[PDB]
């Protein structure tokens, strides 16, 4: 068997989490309870994301990390609470406050190796563990420092193992402190170096999404999730189901990743918005439209590296030939020449939820704007050197935060390079 | 005519006996040269990440010492 | 009793093994459980014990593909040790199949195969199925092909390779691993029979009218083609003709070993219209780039070799009428050094299809192996693929991630230019 | 949207062919080694034409037909004339010739016709290209003193000379062959003149358009261009073309062909024209310029990628 190990850390990162295994469990035909109750063969992978206990119970291989109890007193109460292992559920009681430093130095530190040994026995009873994937905020301080410092600590004990990602990157519009284009830089600068694969989510993103086109006046984090699970269920459908394309994250990660930096995937989703709610040309139209992706970046600001298309329920494969070769010649200025057949597509009978959806995964520079966003927000701040002693009090030095800001100028500047190449 | 006869069989056995024995070692060095560069790559990223360690370390003591002269 | 092993590597190779041995079975009347009620020559491809067992080994760095064998209907057919399976696959990368994954597995696979090797009193050599794009077909075939030539130094070794098309590609770098799989394994295979998918694919939506053909299609037609190329070592006649003796017309040159191989008649099991399809209609179609194996322009292409091998209900006197007409009506050009003349075969045991196929059962079928220089239009396709991507060394870091080094790439490239310039030079006027 | 490459700049033709279809506004040129486009201005020898329409969903279209040198190369020629099928027994316009090998070799065939030529006291003068003599000795050592494949081909010793001046011409005509093959013969042609009096001893020895040859053709022999010169011209060029038709139609290819060629004429006295050569890639003459690359640009690009009465279409009976 090809074993995931999940992790998540902090608010978002358990929040999200939360919904992502919730989201899964109904599509594998798994109860709260553990149980299985579907049809079709969900079962012929489920070992990818499922440990098989005692009395024929699936439960999550998944590790919840938190400095704080509230979000995870929140979850073991809520829908599928129970059925994680509850030796997984790590946690602390002074929280993070926001704080990457904290996160990742200090309150962090202390915490790690306890969910070290919680990963460790997991991965133990492993017949061949694929790797591990994190789910996290890059603007908190749980997810963000102490969810980057796992990373790093993971990737020592597992250096040829994948290390895959769901990074929440911060926002203005969806904000809850101001520190958060300090973390958020501080987090790329760990997640460019130790990472093999991240999906950037974007909460601008989210955020437009929910507001434009939904037409939702005051999206909550419910709102903005419901986009995320509908995400990460679609992105993890070749991982979960019998495939040809991207069937595990090695794999993935060899057609997703032509240089070893540039690894953040820019997500899309079709059709827009459940949460109460109601072609193949449509299908294939909106997940390639600016409005429909997850990263506030417009893809016509730049060009795609290489592109994985996943087209879910019942439909004929010929138009979706069809319209995928449609969308490129009739944009192929907007795929780089140099890669030959960089957008590959994969079709999964079962559908979300939905009668039929699709999702995009692509590895496109215009991703650089995302990155451009957090570091003009950055150094708004670090040039007046605004609420630096939350960090520098914790054992940081100024230095620190120059490196992070010239490493995502660094990102920035090579994912231009091959924009012009 | 039949001195010819004995170098052309024993040319052909010291031809396929010579290749065998290049491949055989050009195979093992391969191999060799890969597991070497292999375990360099993974060193090299294991070194990369212990220094971050000793530099967390460091952090850690960094706050110590401000936290004492206060 | 000169006997052949098949090797099977990775996916591509598996499942094209699995309808080659279905194929097989139903020619030469053999049930799944391997017993044979109308019991030789077949027994150059099946060991006996009543059960006749094929002289096959199935290897793959995964085993969901193989477990689809070991719990099929051709489960009893083979012997559980001629099914070798990992835990880790290659990834798609040619390096992790010859190196990483590929150290661990070898030793296991050549066991495996010396125990076939030593129930055969005259063995004639190997028979490599793998695909150019996987990670397994690719590396792991080089390493097998690099550990057959230590092992059995002068022993034969022929390839069915699966060229990468775009339509069934699941990897970027099917490139790389082509380039790099073709170099490494260039001066340890005598005789390789490249299959083209787009070209299968397009004959399958063309001359059996499939909108959106599956692997199961492309593998029955793959199957037939190569049945076609096996039939002489596993029949005999007056006008059989051995595959080596072909072989020895197919290659010129060492590192020109790459015959094209055309198919007919490919026609739909439900739009047969019952027509028969004379000796004449057929031979014609061998020269239809449409029927090709790969896709190139044989009309723009010297002849260095052609061979016709005829299936069914055949006589000398209609294919040499055949033969004439295509002469003086046909850009059949062969190059000044190569006489021009066509080796012909005969097996008087008609196709086979399998029931319930899209293939329509016919009572006369040839297939045609020819070293024609238009191959080379395959190697350049797959040459500029790898430039596009190597120029900016795209994917590099994955390969170079596993112990390899950009040494190799340039070096594999070298080779294929020099390739590319043989059979350029081959067809030059002396 | 539609996109070209260009990976000749030595070629006139296709350089001002270029600049038409970037006025357009229809049309962007990328770099020479992009291989995502749809028209394709590609290079005089080893044109990769194994890479051409495996991009899936572009349609590929190349100023080339993938053969044709068959056609164009002298020897290639002289050896399509005496095999073809549709030459071989027919072929009455092409000057008796024998390819010759320096170091298969029509040197045995060629000595024969030579003797039964000076011993029944027939014009014997022949021209080797790759020296104009009737002694075929000094012929073949010409041949054999020269690394290259030469072709013995008989000299029309009896020309139809232009008057005044009493001097030598030859005709060019360019041929425009689209995909589905339609051959356009454009409706001007030249002249390549010479400007000295035509000897028939001397052996060491100016573009004339078709209304002035017309004019000089009544009054001077009181026939007209066509029914004594045009019609044969475009006999000749139906039969060449139709003859490698088979061997070069992109019919069952991946991409599309067209190919603009040069057909080369010698009229005899008797008004008879003979066919010299074919080129692949021919030069125009400067005031035809704007109207032959106008000509490519509606005909064979417009036809596959789309947006008068200057090329008659060449048809039989
Ligand atoms: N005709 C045909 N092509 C196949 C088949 N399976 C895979 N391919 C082709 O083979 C290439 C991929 O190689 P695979 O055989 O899937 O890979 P593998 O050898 O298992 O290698 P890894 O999975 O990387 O360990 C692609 O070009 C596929 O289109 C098959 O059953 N038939
Ligand atoms: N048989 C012939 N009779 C008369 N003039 C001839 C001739 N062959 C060639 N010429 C002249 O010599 C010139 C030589 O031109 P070039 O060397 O480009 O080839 P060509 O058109 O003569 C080729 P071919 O070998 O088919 O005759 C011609 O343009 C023509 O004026
Ligand atoms: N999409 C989404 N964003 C969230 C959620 N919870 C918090 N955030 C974002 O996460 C950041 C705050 O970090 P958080 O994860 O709450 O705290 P931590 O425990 O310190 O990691 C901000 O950018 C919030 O917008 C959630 O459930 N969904
Ligand atoms: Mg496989």
């Amino acid at each position: 068997m090809r074993e995931i190990v999940h992790i998540q850390a902090g608010q978002c990162g358990n929040q999200i989490g939360a919904k992502f295994w919730e989201v899964i469990s109904d599509e594998h035909g798994i109860d709260p309870t553990g149980s299985y109750h579907g049809d079709s063969d969900q079962l012929e992978r489920i070992n990818v994301y499922y440990n098989e206990a005692t009395g024929n119970k699936y439960v999550p291989r998944a590790i919840l990390v938190d400095l704080e109890p509230g979000t995870m007193d929140s979850v073991r109460s809520g829908p599928f609470g129970q059925i994680f292992r509850p030796d997984n559920f790590v946690f602390g009681q002074s929280g993070a406050g926001n704080n990457w430093a904290k996160g990742h130095y200090t309150e962090g530190a202390e915490l790690v190796d306890s969910v070290l040994d919680v990963v460790r026995k997991e991965s133990e009873s492993c017949d061949c563990l694929q790797g591990f994937q994190l789910t996290h905020s890059l603007g908190g301080g749980t997810g963000s420092g102490m969810g980057t410092l796992l990373i790093s600590k993971i990737r020592e004990e597992y250096p040829d193992r994948i290390m895959n990602t769901f990074s929440v990157m911060p926002s203005p519009k969806v904000s809850d402190t101001v520190v958060e284009p300090y973390n958020a830089t501080l987090s790329v600068h760990q997640l460019v170096e130790n990472t093999d694969e991240t999906y950037c989510i974007d909460n601008e993103a989210l955020y437009d999404i929910c507001f434009r086109t939904l037409k939702l006046t005051t999206p909550t984090y419910g709102d903005l999730n419901h986009l995320v699970s509908a995400t990460m269920s679609g992105v993890t459908t070749c991982l979960r189901f019998p495939g040809q394309l991207n069937a595990d994250l090695r794999k993935l990660a060899v057609n997703m990743v032509p240089f070893p930096r540039l690894h953040f995937f820019m997500p899309g989703f079709a059709p827009l918005t459940s949460r109460g709610s109601q072609t193949v040309p449509e299908l294939t139209q909106q997940m390639f439209d600016s409005k429909n992706m997850m990263a506030a970046c417009d893809p016509r600001h730049g060009r795609y590296l290489t592109v994985a298309a996943i087209f879910r329920g019942r439909m004929s494969m010929k138009e979706v030939d069809e319209q995928m070769l449609n969308v490129q010649n009739k944009n192929s200025s907007y795929f780089v020449e140099w890669i030959p057949n960089n957008v590959k597509t994969a079709v999964c009978d079962i559908p979300p939820g939905l009668k039929m959806s699709a999702t995009f995964i692509g590895n496109s520079t215009a991703i650089q704007e995302l990155f451009k966003r957090i570091s003009e927000q950055f150094t708004a701040m670090f040039r007046r050197k605004a609420f630096l002693h939350w960090y520098t009090g914790e054992g940081m030095d100024e230095m620190e935060f120059t490196e992070a800001e010239s490493n995502m100028n660094d990102l920035v500047s090579e994912y231009q390079q091959y924009q012009d190449a | 005519k039949r001195e010819h006869e004995r170098e052309v069989i024993q040319k052909a056995i010291e031809e396929n006996n010579n290749f065998i024995k290049m491949a055989k070692e050009k195979l093992a060095q391969k191999m060799e040269s890969n597991k070497e560069n292999r375990e360099a790559h993974l060193a090299a990223m294991l070194e990369r990440l212990q220094e971050k360690d000793k530099h967390a370390e460091e952090v850690r003591k960094n706050k110590e010492l401000k936290e004492e002269a206060s | 009793m000169r006997e052949c092993i098949s090797i099977h590597v990775g996916q591509a190779g598996v499942q094209i093994g699995n309808a080659c041995w279905e194929l097989y079975c139903l020619e030469h009347g053999i049930q799944p459980d391997g017993q044979m009620p109308s019991d030789d020559s077949f027994n150059t491809f099946f060991s006996e014990t009543g059960k006749h067992v094929p002289r096959a080994v199935f290897v793959d760095l995964e085993p969901t593909v193989i477990d689809e064998v070991r719990t099929g209907t051709y489960r009893q057919l083979f012997h559980p040790e001629q099914l070798i399976t990992g835990k880790e696959d290659a990834a798609n990368n040619y390096a992790r199949g010859h190196y990483t994954i590929g150290k661990e597995i070898i030793d296991l696979v050549l066991d495996r195969i010396r125990k076939l090797a030593d129930q055969c009193t005259g063995l004639q050599g190997f028979l490599v199925f793998h695909s150019f794009g996987g990670g397994t077909g690719s590396g792991f075939t080089s390493l097998l092909m690099e550990r057959l030539s230590v092992d059995y130094g002068k022993k034969s070794k022929l390839e069915f390779s699966i060229y990468p098309a775009p339509q069934v590609s699941t990897a970027v770098v099917e490139p790389y691993n082509s380039i790099l799989t073709t170099h490494t394994t260039l001066e340890h295979s005598d005789c390789a029979f490249m299959v083209d998918n787009e070209a299968i694919y397009d004959i399958c939506r063309r001359n059996l009218d499939i909108e959106r053909p599956t692997y199961t299609n492309l593998n029955r037609l793959i199957s037939q083609i190569v049945s076609s190329i096996t039939a002489s070592l596993r029949f005999d006649g007056a006008l059989n003709v051995d595959l080596t003796e072909f072989q020895t017309n197919l290659v010129p040159y060492p590192r020109i070993h790459f015959p094209l191989a055309t198919y007919a008649p490919v026609i739909s099991a439900e739009k047969a219209y019952h027509e028969q399809l004379s000796v004449a209609e057929i031979t014609n179609a061998c020269f239809e780039p449409a029927n090709q194996m790969v896709k190139c322009d044989p009309r723009h292409g010297k002849y260095m070799a052609c061979c016709l091998l005829y299936r069914g209900d055949v006589v000398p006197k209609d294919v040499n009428a055949a033969i004439a007409t295509i002469k003086t009506k046909r850009s059949i050009q062969f190059v000044d050094w190569c006489p021009t003349g066509f080796k012909v075969g005969i097996n008087y045991q008609p196709p086979t299809v399998v029931p319930g196929g899209d293939l329509a059962k016919v009572q006369r079928a040839v297939c045609m192996l020819s070293n024609t220089t238009a191959i080379a239009e395959a190697w350049a396709r797959l040459d500029h693929k790898f430039d596009l991507m190597y120029a900016k060394r795209a994917f590099v870091h994955w390969y170079v991630g596993e112990g390899m080094e950009e040494g190799e790439f340039s070096e594999a490239r070298e080779d294929m230019a020099a390739l590319e310039k043989d059979y350029e030079e081959v067809g030059v006027d002396s | 949207g539609y996109t070209f490459v260009v990976r000749d700049e030595n070629s006139s033709v296709y350089a001002e062919v270029s600049r038409l279809l970037l006025a357009t506004g229809h049309w962007k040129r990328l770099r020479r080694d992009n291989p995502r486009f749809n028209l394709m201005l590609g290079e005089r020898n080893r044109l990769p034409f194994g890479r051409l329409g495996h991009e899936p969903g572009l349609v590929q279209l190349v100023n080339y037909y993938r053969g044709a040198d068959k056609l164009c190369r002298k020897a290639s020629l002289v050896k399509l004339i005496k095999t073809s099928p549709e030459l071989a027994e027919s072929c009455t316009w092409f000057p008796e010739s024998y390819v010759i090998y320096p170091t298969t070799d029509e040197r045995e065939f060629f000595l024969a016709s030579y003797n039964r030529k000076k011993e029944d006291g027939e014009g014997n003068v022949w021209i080797a290209k790759s020296l104009i003599s009737s002694e075929a000795s000094e012929l073949l050592d010409f041949i054999d003193n020269q690394g290259q494949v030469h072709v013995i081909q008989k000299y029309l010793e009896h020309p139809l000379l232009l008057e005044p001046g009493h001097r030598k011409f030859d005709i060019r005509s360019w041929v425009l062959v689209d995909h589905q093959y339609n051959i356009y013969l454009y409706r001007e042609g030249v002249l390549r003149t010479a400007s000295e009096p035509y000897h028939v001893d001397n052996f060491q020895d100016n573009e004339m358009f078709f209304k002035e040859f017309n004019q000089y053709l009544t009054s001077a022999l009181n026939i007209t261009l066509e029914s004594s010169i045009l019609l044969q011209i475009k006999h000749i060029i139906r039969n060449c073309l139709l003859s490698v038709e088979p061997a070069i139609s992109t019919k069952h290819l991946p991409y599309q062909s067209f190919q603009l060629f040069g057909f080369d004429f010698m009229v005899d006295e008797e008004l008879k024209v003979w066919l010299i050569e074919v080129n692949g890639a021919p030069a125009c003459a400067q005031k035809l310029y704007a109207e032959l690359c106008q000509g490519i640009v509606d005909i064979a690009i417009s036809s596959v990628f789309p947006p008068p009465a200057a090329f008659i279409k060449l048809e039989n009976l």
